[PDB]
Protein backbone atom coordinates (compact mmCIF):
# COMPACT_ATOMS: atom_id res chain seq x y z
CA UNK A 1 0.00 0.00 0.00
CA UNK A 2 2.75 2.46 0.99
CA UNK A 3 4.81 1.24 -1.99
CA UNK A 4 4.72 3.52 -5.04
CA UNK A 5 5.24 2.40 -8.64
CA UNK A 6 7.01 5.35 -10.29
CA UNK A 7 7.76 3.56 -13.62
CA UNK A 8 4.75 1.49 -14.68
CA UNK A 9 0.98 1.22 -14.35
CA UNK B 1 18.40 -4.53 -1.09
CA UNK B 2 21.36 -2.08 -1.06
CA UNK B 3 23.36 -0.84 -4.07
CA UNK B 4 27.17 -0.77 -4.02
CA UNK B 5 28.24 2.12 -6.23
CA UNK B 6 32.03 2.50 -6.45
CA UNK B 7 34.17 5.14 -8.18
CA UNK B 8 35.34 4.12 -11.66
CA UNK B 9 36.41 7.34 -13.38
CA UNK B 10 37.18 10.96 -12.52
CA UNK B 11 36.75 13.48 -15.33
CA UNK B 12 38.75 16.72 -15.12
CA UNK B 13 38.74 19.59 -17.62
CA UNK B 14 36.39 22.38 -16.58
CA UNK B 15 38.27 25.38 -15.15
CA UNK B 16 35.33 26.67 -13.07
CA UNK B 17 32.51 25.11 -11.04
CA UNK B 18 30.51 22.47 -12.91
CA UNK B 19 26.76 23.24 -12.95
CA UNK B 20 25.05 20.22 -14.55
CA UNK B 21 25.73 16.70 -15.90
CA UNK B 22 23.32 14.67 -18.10
CA UNK B 23 23.49 11.28 -19.85
CA UNK B 24 22.35 11.19 -23.47
CA UNK B 25 19.15 9.15 -23.93
CA UNK B 26 21.03 6.63 -26.14
CA UNK B 27 23.44 5.96 -23.22
CA UNK B 28 26.62 6.76 -25.17
CA UNK B 29 27.52 10.22 -23.84
CA UNK B 30 27.69 12.45 -20.80
CA UNK B 31 27.26 16.22 -21.27
CA UNK B 32 28.51 18.72 -18.68
CA UNK B 33 27.98 22.48 -18.31
CA UNK B 34 30.05 24.91 -16.24
CA UNK B 35 30.55 28.47 -15.03
CA UNK B 36 33.56 28.40 -17.44
CA UNK B 37 31.05 29.02 -20.27
CA UNK B 38 31.68 25.59 -21.84
CA UNK B 39 29.80 22.40 -22.50
CA UNK B 40 31.97 19.28 -22.51
CA UNK B 41 31.09 15.86 -23.94
CA UNK B 42 32.47 12.66 -22.39
CA UNK B 43 32.14 8.92 -23.02
CA UNK B 44 29.44 7.58 -20.68
CA UNK B 45 31.09 4.20 -20.07
CA UNK B 46 34.83 5.09 -20.06
CA UNK B 47 34.72 8.83 -19.15
CA UNK B 48 36.96 9.64 -22.14
CA UNK B 49 36.92 13.34 -23.09
CA UNK B 50 35.16 13.79 -26.44
CA UNK B 51 34.80 17.50 -27.25
CA UNK B 52 34.19 21.05 -26.02
CA UNK B 53 31.33 23.26 -27.25
CA UNK B 54 31.46 27.03 -26.74
CA UNK B 55 29.61 30.23 -27.64
CA UNK B 56 27.80 31.55 -24.56
CA UNK B 57 29.01 34.97 -23.35
CA UNK B 58 28.62 34.12 -19.66
CA UNK B 59 28.57 30.84 -17.69
CA UNK B 60 26.01 28.03 -17.97
CA UNK B 61 23.62 26.76 -15.25
CA UNK B 62 21.97 23.82 -17.11
CA UNK B 63 22.25 21.67 -20.23
CA UNK B 64 19.82 19.08 -21.65
CA UNK B 65 19.64 16.49 -24.43
CA UNK B 66 17.10 16.02 -27.19
CA UNK B 67 15.33 12.64 -27.25
CA UNK B 68 17.36 11.47 -30.28
CA UNK B 69 20.66 12.43 -28.53
CA UNK B 70 21.61 14.75 -31.45
CA UNK B 71 20.98 18.17 -29.88
CA UNK B 72 21.68 19.98 -26.63
CA UNK B 73 20.07 23.07 -25.13
CA UNK B 74 21.96 25.22 -22.62
CA UNK B 75 20.80 27.88 -20.14
CA UNK B 76 23.16 30.81 -19.39
CA UNK B 77 23.68 33.94 -17.30
CA UNK B 78 23.90 35.81 -20.64
CA UNK B 79 20.04 35.69 -20.58
CA UNK B 80 19.84 33.27 -23.54
CA UNK B 81 19.51 29.63 -24.35
CA UNK B 82 21.42 28.06 -27.21
CA UNK B 83 20.51 24.97 -29.24
CA UNK B 84 23.54 22.94 -30.38
CA UNK B 85 24.16 20.26 -32.98
CA UNK B 86 26.42 17.97 -30.97
CA UNK B 87 28.17 16.24 -33.89
CA UNK B 88 29.08 19.49 -35.70
CA UNK B 89 29.35 21.72 -32.61
CA UNK B 90 27.24 24.36 -34.39
CA UNK B 91 24.96 26.68 -32.48
CA UNK B 92 21.72 26.19 -34.42
CA UNK B 93 19.67 28.87 -32.63
CA UNK B 94 20.02 31.41 -29.84
CA UNK B 95 16.77 31.74 -27.90
CA UNK B 96 16.25 35.35 -26.79
CA UNK B 97 13.45 36.64 -24.56
CA UNK B 98 14.33 36.22 -20.89
CA UNK B 99 15.30 39.43 -19.08
CA UNK B 100 17.57 37.77 -16.49
CA UNK B 101 19.73 34.65 -15.98
CA UNK B 102 18.34 31.49 -17.57
CA UNK B 103 18.62 28.79 -14.92
CA UNK B 104 16.99 25.57 -16.15
CA UNK B 105 15.93 23.92 -19.42
CA UNK B 106 14.51 20.73 -20.98
CA UNK B 107 13.24 19.36 -24.30
CA UNK B 108 9.80 17.75 -24.49
CA UNK B 109 9.82 14.01 -25.38
CA UNK B 110 9.00 14.81 -29.03
CA UNK B 111 11.80 17.45 -28.84
CA UNK B 112 9.99 20.02 -31.01
CA UNK B 113 9.73 22.24 -27.92
CA UNK B 114 12.00 23.57 -25.21
CA UNK B 115 10.91 24.81 -21.78
CA UNK B 116 13.03 27.22 -19.70
CA UNK B 117 12.97 28.87 -16.27
CA UNK B 118 14.72 32.13 -15.43
CA UNK B 119 15.58 34.58 -12.62
CA UNK B 120 13.01 36.81 -14.38
CA UNK B 121 10.31 34.64 -12.68
CA UNK B 122 8.86 33.35 -15.98
CA UNK B 123 8.66 30.01 -17.73
CA UNK B 124 9.08 30.16 -21.51
CA UNK B 125 8.11 27.63 -24.19
CA UNK B 126 10.17 27.74 -27.38
CA UNK B 127 9.84 26.26 -30.85
CA UNK B 128 13.01 24.22 -31.50
CA UNK B 129 12.84 24.47 -35.32
CA UNK B 130 12.33 28.27 -35.49
CA UNK B 131 13.80 29.36 -32.13
CA UNK B 132 10.85 31.65 -31.41
CA UNK B 133 9.19 31.96 -28.01
CA UNK B 134 5.73 30.42 -28.31
CA UNK B 135 4.51 31.23 -24.78
CA UNK B 136 5.65 33.20 -21.72
CA UNK B 137 4.00 32.00 -18.50
CA UNK B 138 3.88 34.35 -15.49
CA UNK B 139 4.74 31.26 -13.49
CA UNK B 140 6.17 32.43 -10.17
CA UNK B 141 6.98 35.42 -7.94
CA UNK B 142 10.68 34.52 -7.51
CA UNK B 143 13.38 32.82 -9.61
CA UNK B 144 12.35 29.60 -11.40
CA UNK B 145 14.69 26.80 -10.31
CA UNK B 146 13.54 23.89 -12.51
CA UNK B 147 11.27 23.01 -15.46
CA UNK B 148 10.33 19.56 -16.77
CA UNK B 149 7.91 17.94 -19.25
CA UNK B 150 5.93 14.80 -18.39
CA UNK B 151 6.16 11.57 -20.43
CA UNK B 152 3.80 12.69 -23.26
CA UNK B 153 4.75 16.40 -23.17
CA UNK B 154 1.19 17.47 -22.26
CA UNK B 155 2.27 18.95 -18.90
CA UNK B 156 5.11 21.05 -17.53
CA UNK B 157 6.13 21.18 -13.89
CA UNK B 158 7.99 24.26 -12.61
CA UNK B 159 9.51 25.06 -9.21
CA UNK B 160 10.59 28.33 -7.61
CA UNK B 161 12.11 30.06 -4.57
CA UNK B 162 8.58 31.35 -3.94
CA UNK B 163 7.91 27.92 -2.35
CA UNK B 164 5.59 26.65 -5.10
CA UNK B 165 5.53 23.82 -7.58
CA UNK B 166 3.12 24.48 -10.42
CA UNK B 167 1.74 22.24 -13.16
CA UNK B 168 1.05 23.79 -16.57
CA UNK B 169 -0.91 22.62 -19.62
CA UNK B 170 1.63 22.79 -22.45
CA UNK B 171 -1.00 23.52 -25.12
CA UNK B 172 -3.07 26.20 -23.32
CA UNK B 173 -0.45 27.59 -20.92
CA UNK B 174 -3.00 27.37 -18.09
CA UNK B 175 -1.88 26.71 -14.51
CA UNK B 176 -3.66 23.46 -13.60
CA UNK B 177 -2.27 22.94 -10.10
CA UNK B 178 -0.25 24.62 -7.35
CA UNK B 179 1.31 22.28 -4.79
CA UNK B 180 1.32 23.66 -1.25
CA UNK B 181 2.51 21.72 1.80
CA UNK B 182 2.15 22.76 5.46
CA UNK B 183 5.33 24.81 5.09
CA UNK B 184 6.63 26.22 1.81
CA UNK B 185 10.43 26.79 1.88
CA UNK B 186 12.20 27.67 -1.39
CA UNK B 187 11.81 24.85 -3.95
CA UNK B 188 15.19 24.22 -5.56
CA UNK B 189 14.39 21.39 -7.99
CA UNK B 190 11.43 19.46 -9.39
CA UNK B 191 10.70 16.69 -11.91
CA UNK B 192 8.01 14.16 -12.86
CA UNK B 193 8.47 10.44 -12.29
CA UNK B 194 8.91 8.33 -15.46
CA UNK B 195 5.18 7.46 -15.55
CA UNK B 196 4.23 11.12 -14.91
CA UNK B 197 1.98 10.51 -11.89
CA UNK B 198 4.45 11.60 -9.18
CA UNK B 199 6.62 14.66 -8.65
CA UNK B 200 10.01 14.71 -6.92
CA UNK B 201 10.85 18.09 -5.36
CA UNK B 202 13.91 19.42 -3.50
CA UNK B 203 13.58 22.24 -0.95
CA UNK B 204 16.27 24.39 0.68
CA UNK B 205 15.54 22.90 4.12
CA UNK B 206 17.49 19.65 3.58
CA UNK B 207 14.41 17.78 2.33
CA UNK B 208 13.34 15.95 -0.82
CA UNK B 209 9.64 15.09 -1.24
CA UNK B 210 7.71 12.73 -3.51
CA UNK B 211 4.23 14.08 -4.34
CA UNK B 212 1.14 12.48 -5.89
CA UNK B 213 0.30 14.86 -8.78
CA UNK B 214 -3.42 14.02 -9.08
CA UNK B 215 -4.24 13.97 -5.32
CA UNK B 216 -1.79 16.82 -4.68
CA UNK B 217 -0.27 15.44 -1.47
CA UNK B 218 3.25 14.59 -0.32
CA UNK B 219 3.68 10.82 0.19
CA UNK B 220 7.41 10.24 0.85
CA UNK B 221 10.18 12.44 2.28
CA UNK B 222 13.96 11.87 2.13
CA UNK B 223 16.45 13.54 4.51
CA UNK B 224 19.90 13.13 6.10
CA UNK B 225 21.72 15.20 3.46
CA UNK B 226 22.61 18.90 3.45
CA UNK B 227 20.83 21.32 1.10
CA UNK B 228 20.13 24.94 2.10
CA UNK B 229 22.16 27.04 -0.42
CA UNK B 230 22.24 25.49 -3.92
CA UNK B 231 19.79 24.14 -6.51
CA UNK B 232 20.97 20.53 -6.47
CA UNK B 233 19.46 18.09 -8.99
CA UNK B 234 17.71 14.87 -7.92
CA UNK B 235 17.07 11.61 -9.80
CA UNK B 236 15.02 8.47 -9.83
CA UNK B 237 17.33 5.48 -10.27
CA UNK B 238 15.31 2.61 -11.79
CA UNK B 239 17.71 0.41 -13.81
CA UNK B 240 18.42 -1.90 -10.84
CA UNK B 241 16.75 -1.29 -7.49
CA UNK B 242 14.49 1.73 -6.98
CA UNK B 243 16.56 4.58 -5.53
CA UNK B 244 16.49 8.33 -5.10
CA UNK B 245 19.83 10.02 -5.83
CA UNK B 246 20.98 13.53 -4.89
CA UNK B 247 24.09 15.61 -4.34
CA UNK B 248 24.68 17.35 -1.04
CA UNK B 249 26.49 20.36 0.41
CA UNK B 250 28.70 18.06 2.55
CA UNK B 251 30.47 16.86 -0.65
CA UNK B 252 28.68 13.47 -0.81
CA UNK B 253 26.30 11.71 -3.16
CA UNK B 254 23.29 10.44 -1.18
CA UNK B 255 21.27 7.41 -2.28
CA UNK B 256 17.93 6.53 -0.62
CA UNK B 257 15.68 3.51 -0.83
CA UNK B 258 12.73 4.99 -2.73
CA UNK B 259 10.18 2.97 -0.73
CA UNK B 260 11.56 2.83 2.85
CA UNK B 261 13.20 6.30 2.70
CA UNK B 262 16.41 4.97 4.32
CA UNK B 263 19.83 6.17 3.20
CA UNK B 264 21.42 3.14 1.52
CA UNK B 265 24.67 4.75 0.27
CA UNK B 266 26.83 7.84 0.68
CA UNK B 267 29.53 8.20 -1.99
CA UNK B 268 32.79 9.84 -0.89
CA UNK B 269 35.37 11.41 -3.22
CA UNK B 270 34.31 14.96 -4.16
CA UNK B 271 35.97 17.90 -2.36
CA UNK B 272 33.22 20.52 -2.80
CA UNK B 273 29.42 20.64 -2.95
CA UNK B 274 27.91 18.04 -5.29
CA UNK B 275 25.60 20.20 -7.42
CA UNK B 276 24.48 17.63 -9.98
CA UNK B 277 23.91 13.91 -10.39
CA UNK B 278 22.51 11.87 -13.28
CA UNK B 279 21.56 8.21 -13.66
CA UNK B 280 22.40 6.25 -16.85
CA UNK B 281 19.29 5.20 -18.86
CA UNK B 282 19.99 1.43 -19.04
CA UNK B 283 23.03 0.68 -16.82
CA UNK B 284 23.50 1.11 -13.08
CA UNK B 285 25.80 4.11 -13.50
CA UNK B 286 25.79 7.48 -11.73
CA UNK B 287 27.54 10.69 -12.81
CA UNK B 288 28.25 13.39 -10.21
CA UNK B 289 29.73 16.89 -10.45
CA UNK B 290 31.08 19.39 -7.95
CA UNK B 291 31.49 23.15 -7.48
CA UNK B 292 34.47 25.59 -7.65
CA UNK B 293 36.92 24.03 -5.15
CA UNK B 294 36.66 20.60 -6.85
CA UNK B 295 35.53 21.04 -10.50
CA UNK B 296 35.68 17.31 -11.34
CA UNK B 297 33.02 14.94 -12.60
CA UNK B 298 32.85 11.35 -11.32
CA UNK B 299 31.38 8.15 -12.74
CA UNK B 300 30.25 5.47 -10.26
CA UNK B 301 29.07 1.90 -11.03
CA UNK B 302 27.05 -0.68 -9.07
CA UNK B 303 25.71 -4.22 -9.46
CA UNK B 304 22.10 -3.25 -8.63
CA UNK C 1 37.66 36.03 -15.79
CA UNK C 2 34.58 38.10 -14.81
CA UNK C 3 32.46 36.49 -17.54
CA UNK C 4 32.89 33.00 -16.03
CA UNK C 5 29.78 33.17 -13.86
CA UNK C 6 26.65 31.01 -13.56
CA UNK C 7 23.72 31.43 -11.15
CA UNK C 8 23.46 27.75 -10.15
CA UNK C 9 27.08 27.74 -8.87
CA UNK C 10 26.50 30.72 -6.52
CA UNK C 11 24.75 30.31 -3.15
CA UNK C 12 21.38 31.99 -2.38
Amino acid sequence: SDDLDVVGD
Amino acid sequence: VKPNYALKFTLAGHTKAVSSVKFSPNGEWLASSSADKLIKIWGAYDGKFEKTISGHKLGISDVAWSSDSNLLVSASDDKTLKIWDVSSGKCLKTLKGHSNYVFCCNFNPQSNLIVSGSFDESVRIWDVKTGKCLKTLPAHSDPVSAVHFNRDGSLIVSSSYDGLCRIWDTASGQCLKTLIDDDNPPVSFVKFSPNGKYILAATLDNTLKLWDYSKGKCLKTYTGHKNEKYCIFANFSVTGGKWIVSGSEDNLVYIWNLQTKEIVQKLQGHTDVVISTACHPTENIIASAALENDKTIKLWKSDC
Amino acid sequence: DGTCVAARTRPV
